[PDB]
């Protein structure tokens, strides 16, 4: 399954989406470095429920000075705070988020301690003009970790006759040793099972063994020209994006069809179901058709709808051996 | 390489086939995909794949339409090449099977082909044969011409074309209507037991050529009749190929002497000659009755000469015998000495599953109306065997037939397809044929997998583990092979033993007090045999002897008579426990109410060694009673089931039954009464605890803490 | 060795077959030199109700026929007959009068020191580690019959076994294969059962 890096462009695999994104928002400091901290908090932590509960506690220390900005108290952010600790210290990204909206960094007495304590102080060039830290905290609450997008790898095909050409040996029937044992045991085993005696905790533990493989689907259609067309799809994906995939590669992106599922359930494009959920996960063949109103005009007109795909495609296809 | 095993089909659709997901992966196609399946004497389907999560990584799955186009059976191997290439077809000729098409006329395209093929996109190869249940009947179709060749997939702008003679079908095509594997409905374990013993010998007979050792010589197949003991051999013997030979004893005795035993040896010499060959005697107590029954001469001299064909299948290499009776000690006991006869099946008497199963199973061709409820009449339909269930069918049928017809008025030799198509069989029809079906197997035990579950016991939560342990123990790592329960009665003891075999989907015997008893007064004790032959039959099952004193109460309990704590049943349990094994997959479960005079051999080591006593539910157990008795019914937000549990202190779980009962039972009366109130009401429980009592006195309780004492 | 069981004597009685008390003994005969043993010797006197039965004595069709076949079996014939029960308080007294089982022998439940012997000679099997402590597990063990003494050993070979074939995935049953197995090893023998034989075997003097 392949990505595009939503930072740089790149293609990457499933494993590779990480170390290409991080690298980017790390380097996008030399541009921007609000909005670089700002992707480094929602992006490397995989925690979302604490950055959510981080960007929150960060937007009232915030408005803490916004409401009182005379008062030298809450010009000045205490690291070691039980609230500070355990939303913002704890997460990637938070103190870059600090310094790039005018915080330094200092070492202040405590008021009950030897030991200096650590406090991110406002300066005065930011606390004069509040506009600017309202604008970034707005940046931070509204923003979402980075993902690289998957990529559809849109291709159509054109199979070949020549691929279901094959004559087999003439020993291809006559079953060997290991398969006849094989099968025999298989036979003992099967009954030997209907015949235990066992709890429902044993029986889960054997059927729970098909449940982890596939979070992936490619999904073909076989179209009414003869072409197939394919792309790459998440397994929650839902029904909709089928179709507008469908008809960005159509010639005519406006003209109303129907999908038709390998099961004979048809696919409507108002029904808003996961890919994963109508038995289209790992992998599935649609069958595509023009609505009716429109063939009717088509045949009505004597026009042949020989081309179903978009020329900007077919010239790309490939064939399947 | 790309070549599986081919099984049984799941999907029963004739243009679909089945695969395990890795091999699709390794064939890089997808669900949905077309391919082709090569077979024998070079011919070839073309179908499209799926997958499940039941399928064999090496097994295809497939249905006897596809297995019969490729000439292939059960147990042989195909390839499988997809075939992207497929286009849609443009026009395709298809004409019916003159074997299937006869005494109906009308439009068939409209009745069957249409809808058939209808916006399906079914694959369709030139030469194919498949099948369209409709009308009452079965009628299959053969593919003549397509425009595009060899195959294609059939499309609402595709042009069907049904015109010419129906075909008379090849000598090398066998009929879709003969009985198979997909016609057996329940008894699943027993025909699998057959496969085991039957097919290798008969698919690989080299196997058994080559060496001195024989396969099994007969099988004999035992239970009530309509259960399928001679659809089994039949289904086995065609899934396979093998030569199927139908003898029974009327056939054989209603000849005279001389002539019956030639034509009985006549049939063995004829399954040499078509061997690979099974032949099938039904009615095996009639043909060899037991000898000492009898003094006629023609009788005991066809068991003997029964008894030299069974040995000389030594010599008749691949041929196989089955027989089939109501008992197996209804037989003349020389056919069960070593060889011959010496394995048997307990085909028995299917459960609500099975039931239904054979019910879809013969409304395959039938048309059913919206309303009808095939589980709800096999759940009804107790005591009922195939045989019954067919007749259920029919009668249904018959009654539906009769209602439409007699608005046709089509007085010819031949009835019109768009005449059945319009009809249906509905509930009405499914009811007032239940009303007129008798069971036939009404008499006989019925044991089934209980549907009592763990969330019908209130209380004893250490119960439960320990019954769980016993069972869970010997699978996942001496262990007991059975427990025996003590204490007061109306405490779960049953309900215990029933819910361990839900949870492990075993088999519950229920013997009863009244069954042990008719044993000792009619001397017929030799039954007990029978029983625990039955248990290991009914494998996964839990064995459960109720009220194990029953005869020693009968004979005077407290006083007595001739006896005492054991006596002729007991003794025989006690025999026959020793003849089983932990590893026979049967959980022997014993109650009693009285353990002070209870026969003390059934607890020595070997037999009943874990022993767990049931006392009186405490507070929090009778509140989880209250609410288990009422989780089936409306209860009104005002019945506060923690304090009359609270109350309630000497009652047993029966005991609070009742109140619950009652309850239930005033509620449905001010309905019925307000219609001439939709739930359960305090003052529904505050009359109810009116009349309810206490049935376990005090006393009663210290006798149970003495013997606990007393065992440790 | 022929080895007769209860449940053989119980059938007998019930189903009124008590020819087959012949074949036992003249199986006894025909394998010469022999020894004919006799389980549960109490199963007649249950059947007829045991604790409870009639206010008649055990005499009935089995024993009748099994004491005739005593009485005809001679000792040149190289057959002796052991009988065994696990009530004698309840056997027909018959069977001990002088010309049958007159010879009486209790065999209670092993003492420390046969205790001891029985843990040891279960192990003579299988190395043992000097960690094990086999007269602790005796001093423990005061209410286990000899049969539950050999599950103590048993479960600790299996115990010890279980190990050494995952380190191939050891030499000796350890210690902790003997203490594991305590876990699982329960007595067989309640008190009750123990008083009830040592009164019986006090009454004999
Ligand atoms: N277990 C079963 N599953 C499906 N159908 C069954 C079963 N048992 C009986 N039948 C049906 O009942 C009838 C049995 O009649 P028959 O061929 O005489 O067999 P038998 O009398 O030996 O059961 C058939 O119509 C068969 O389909
Ligand atoms: N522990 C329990 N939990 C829930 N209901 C119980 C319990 N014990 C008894 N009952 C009630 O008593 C009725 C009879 O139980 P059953 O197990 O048949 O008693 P027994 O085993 O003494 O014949 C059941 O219908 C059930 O409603």
């Amino acid at each position: 399954v392949y990505f595009t890096c939503p930072l740089t462009g790149a293609t990457l695999r499933k494993d590779q989406r990480d170390a290409c994104i991080k690298e980017a928002i790390l380097l996008h400091f030399s541009t921007d470095p609000v909005a670089a901290s700002i992707m480094k908090i929602y992006t490397f932590n995989k925690d979302q429920d604490r950055v959510k509960l981080g960007v929150d506690t960060i937007a009232k220390y915030l408005d803490n000075i916004h409401l009182h900005p005379e008062e030298e108290k809450y010009r000045k952010i205490k690291l070691q705070n039980k609230v500070f600790q355990e939303r913002i210290n704890c997460l990637e990204g938070t103190h870059e988020f600090f310094e790039a909206i005018g915080f330094q960094k200092v070492l202040l007495p405590a008021q009950d301690q030897e030991d200096p304590e650590e406090f991110y102080v406002l300066s005065e060039t930011t606390l004069a003009q509040p506009q600017s830290l309202e604008r970034h905290k707005e940046q931070l609450l509204a923003a979402e970790p980075v993902r690289a997008k998957l990529d559809r790898q849109r291709r159509v095909f054109q199979p070949s006759p020549l691929a279901s050409q094959f004559e087999l040996p003439g020993d291809f029937f006559n079953l060997t040793a290991e398969e006849i044992k094989r099968e025999q045991r298989l036979r003992s085993e099967a009954v030997e099972r209907l015949s235990v005696l066992r709890t429902k905790a044993m029986r889960e533990k054997e059927e729970q063994r098909g449940l982890r493989k596939y979070n992936y689907t490619l999904l073909r259609v076989r179209l009414p020209d003869g072409c197939l067309l394919q792309g790459t799809f998440y397994a929650r994906e839902r029904l909709g994006a089928v179709y507008g995939f469908v008809r960005e590669a159509l010639q005519s992106d406006w003209l109303p069809f129907e999908l038709l599922a390998s099961g004979g359930q048809k696919l409507s494009e108002d029904e808003n179901l996961a890919l994963n959920e109508c038995g289209l996960v790992p992998s599935a063949l649609l069958t595509f058709s023009w609505d009716m109103a429109v063939l009717e005009d088509i045949k009505a007109a004597g026009a042949e709808p020989d081309s179903i795909l978009k020329p900007e495609l077919l010239s790309a296809i490939e064939k399947l051996l | 390489p790309n070549r599986l095993i081919v099984d049984e089909a799941i999907n029963e659709d004739n243009s679909v086939v089945s695969l395990s997901q890795p091999k699709m992966d390794e064939l890089q196609l997808f669900r949905g995909d077309t391919v082709l399946l090569k077979g024998k004497k070079r011919r070839e389907a073309v179908c499209i794949v799926l997958s499940d999560d039941t399928c064999s990584d090496e097994k295809i799955r497939m249905n006897r339409v596809v297995r019969n186009n490729l000439r292939v059976r059960l147990g042989d191997v195909i390839s499988i090449q997809p075939c992207p290439d497929v286009k849609y077809g443009k026009r395709i000729h298809v004409l019916p099977i003159d074997d299937t098409v006869e005494g109906i006329t009308g439009n068939l395209f409209e009745v069957y082909l249409k809808p058939y093929f209808l916006e399906a996109y079914r694959p369709i190869r030139k030469g194919d044969i498949f099948l369209v249940r409709g009308g009452m009947r079965a009628v299959e179709f053969k593919v003549v011409e397509t425009d595009p060749s060899p195959y294609c997939i059939v499309a609402p702008d595709t042009v069907i074309h049904c015109e010419g003679e129906p075909i008379k079908r090849e000598d090398e095509e066998e009929s879709l209507n003969e009985v198979g594997y997909d016609d057996i409905g329940g008894c699943r374990k027993q025909l699998a037991q057959i496969k085991e013993m039957v097919e290798l010998p008969l698919r690989h007979p080299a196997l058994f050529k080559a060496i001195g050792v024989k396969p099994p010589r007969g099988i004999l197949l035992y239970g009530p009749p309509g259960t399928g003991k001679t659809l089994i051999a039949r289904a086995v013997a065609n899934e396979t190929g093998a030569f199927f030979f139908l003898i029974n004893g009327p056939e054989i005795m209603s000849k005279l002497a001389g002539e019956s035993e030639s034509n009985l040896r006549k049939a063995f010499e004829e399954a040499e000659k078509n061997a690979p060959a099974i032949i099938f005697i039904d009615e095996l107590d009639a043909i060899a009755p037991k000898r000492e029954k009898t003094h006629g001469e023609v009788e005991r001299r066809i068991v003997s000469q029964l008894l030299t064909l069974m040995d000389g299948l030594k010599q008749r290499a691949h041929v196989i015998v089955m027989a089939a009776t109501n008992r197996p000690n209804s037989i003349d006991p020389a056919l069960r000495r070593f060889g011959r006869f010496d394995r048997e099946v307990d085909i028995g008497i299917p459960d609500a599953t099975g039931r239904l199963e054979i019910l879809q199973i013969h409304t395959k061709n039938m048309k059913l109306a919206d309303d009808v409820d095939l589980e709800q009449v096999a759940n009804e339909t107790h005591g009922h065997v195939g045989a019954d269930l067919a007749a259920l069918c029919s009668e249904a049928a018959l009654q539906a037939i009769r209602k439409k017809m007699d608005l046709i008025d089509l007085e010819d030799e031949t009835i019109d397809a768009e005449v059945m198509n319009s009809l249906a069989v509905t509930m009405d029809d499914f009811r007032w044929a239940l009303s007129q079906s008798n069971p036939s197997a009404l008499r006989e035990t019925v044991v089934e997998v209980p549907q009592v579950t763990w969330e019908d016991i209130g209380g004893l939560e250490d119960v439960k583990r320990e019954l769980q342990e016993l069972v869970q123990y010997p699978v996942e790592h001496t262990p007991s092979k059975g427990v025996l329960f003590y204490g007061p009665p109306g405490c779960g003891k049953t309900l215990l033993a029933k819910a361990i075999a839900n949870e492990c989907q075993a088999n519950f015997i229920s013997i009863k007090g009244p069954e042990l008893l008719t044993m000792w007064f009619g001397e017929s004790e030799a039954n007990v045999r029978e029983i625990f032959d039955k248990a290991r039959q009914a494998a996964p099952c839990v064995l459960f002897f109720d009220e194990l004193d029953s005869i020693a109460k009968a004979r005077g309990g407290n006083i007595g008579d001739g006896g005492g704590a054991a006596d002729r049943v007991i003794n025989q349990i006690l025999t026959e426990m020793d003849g089983m094994s932990t590893k026979k997959n049967v959980f022997i479960i014993g109650a009693t109410n009285r353990p002070d005079i209870i026969d003390p051999a059934i607890l020595r080591p070997g037999r009943l060694d874990q022993l767990i006593y049931i006392p009186l539910p405490d507070e929090k157990s009778r509140v989880a009673i209250l609410k288990a008795n009422l989780r089936k019914s409306p209860v009104a937000k005002d019945v506060d089931l923690e304090f009359l549990a609270k109350m309630t202190n000497g009652f047993s779980g029966a005991d609070l039954t009742e109140i619950c009962q009652r309850a239930c039972k005033l509620a449905i009366r001010e309905s019925i009464e307000s219609e001439i109130v939709p739930e359960i009401r305090r003052d529904h429980f505050e009359e109810a605890m009116r009349f309810a009592r206490r049935s376990v006195s005090d006393n009663d309780i210290r006798k149970y803490e003495m013997f606990a004492q007393t065992l440790q």
